[PDB]
Formats: C-alpha cells, structure tokens, sequence
C-alpha cells in the first residue's frame, strides 16, 4: 500500500499508525524517513516495543 | 510573570493542594494549575501530550503512579 506522507506531526504519525491500521490489517510497513530524525528514532521504537 | 505546572495525580484533592500551594507560592509572581491526570493506559496517557503542552506556559511534568 503505497501511501504518501507528508512531513508533519509525529503524534500524527502515530494515530497514522493505526489509521493505516484501519486501512487495512497490516502486518508489515516500510516508511521512508529524513535524514535529520534521531530524536524521532527515539520516539518510534518503545511505541512499536 | 505567569506560569502553568503540569503534573499527574490520582485524585483532584492533591490538586487542591497544589493550588493552595501555588497561593503560597504567590505569596512572593503569577502562577497558574494545569488539568492533571492519571490516566490507566500509556497510549491514552501519550495521546493526553497534545492535550497538556498545547500552551505556552506549560512547566514541568510531576508524575504520580
């Protein structure tokens, strides 16, 4: 399912999440990222854990 | 010289107590209580970030369990 998004809030990101959850029962995502996120690279992880 | 203390509790009684506190604190100064929580969900308690830092003068968090 590719799907665009723009570069926007990340708490966004994370009701994109399960949005795209709603979209479709997805098991597996790729996201492409920034190259300046680490503090982002902080966030994602313990969601997902 | 007005600010705004977020924090997490139980109960509304230890906020309370925090105002009468922030009175105390007025005593030297502007000091304002946020709407503090203790929500039973970390999803739900990490949706409420928007709903607590969306001012300005939002200060420290004081987390209860």
């Amino acid at each position: 399912e590719l799907v665009a998004m723009n570069e926007t809030d990340p708490k966004s990101i994370i009701t994109r999440i399960c949005d795209l959850m709603s979209d479709r029962k997805i098991q597996g995502v790729v996201f492409a990222d920034d190259t300046d996120q680490e503090a982002i690279a902080q966030i994602l992880d313990f969601i997902s854990a | 010289k007005i600010v705004n203390i977020g924090a997490v509790l139980s109960t509304r009684k230890h906020e309370q107590m925090f105002r009468e506190a922030v009175n105390q604190a007025n005593k030297r100064i502007q000091l304002q209580a946020t709407s503090v929580t203790h929500k039973p969900n970390a999803i739900q308690m990490a949706l409420s970030v928007c709903e607590d830092l969306i001012s300005s003068q939002v200060y420290a968090i004081l987390v209860s369990h």
